[PDB]
């Protein structure tokens, strides 16, 4: 009975609308993947954080080049 | 038929409306209606008026009358009573238009209840 507007239909996302056993089946498992991702990424911010002033590091030595390269055209 | 003895047909369109429109002269004398909002005599006037076509001695009536099926509800009050005094079904459905087939009959489900031997 899906064929005429009449004849009710579903929306999107209404399997965790309705709280079954697909409903807990799905909160649950969603958190059973993005809980061990929060620890790949919470371990490599030792790195980048580290990184970021390295790359600001780079510049500032890359600054100071130039710096050195005025400081001989004035002499 | 009587006056002359011929094999009348009759179209009515459609025999939704007439049940509808019982419901609300019902309902403007004051009668308390039946299930899910009918009137209480929904089959003796269907009876009074489905009873006169038959065939008689002298002649015949025969009648074609299109149905409309609220809410894709086949037991609903008005089309369950309706389908009491059928004796066939004609479908008319999309998708054999679309083929390119005339009339757009669809043989699977248009039934008749005189298939017998």
């Amino acid at each position: 009975s899906s064929d005429t507007p009449e004849g009710v239909r579903s929306g999107a996302g209404a399997v965790r609308d309705a709280g079954g056993a697909f409903g807990k089946k799905e909160q649950a498992d969603e958190e059973r993947y993005f809980r061990a991702r929060a620890r790949e990424q919470l371990a490599a911010l030792k790195k980048h954080h580290e990184n970021e002033i390295s790359h600001h590091v780079k510049e500032i030595e890359r600054l100071q080049k130039e710096i050195e390269r005025h400081k001989q055209s004035i002499k | 038929r009587d006056q002359e003895g011929q094999d009348v047909l009759l179209f009515i369109d459609n025999i939704f409306r007439f049940t509808q429109a019982g419901s609300e002269v019902s309902a403007l004398l004051g009668r308390i209606p039946s299930a899910v909002g009918y009137q209480p005599t929904l089959a003796t006037d269907m009876g009074t008026m489905q009873e006169r076509i038959t065939t008689t001695k002298k002649g015949s009536i025969t009648s074609v009358q299109a149905i409309y099926v609220p809410a894709d509800d086949l037991t609903d009050p008005a089309p369950a009573t309706t389908f009491a005094h059928l004796d066939a079904t004609t479908v008319l459905s999309r998708a054999i238009a679309e083929l390119g087939i005339y009339p757009a009959v669809d043989p699977l489900d248009s039934t008749s209840r005189i298939m017998d031997p």
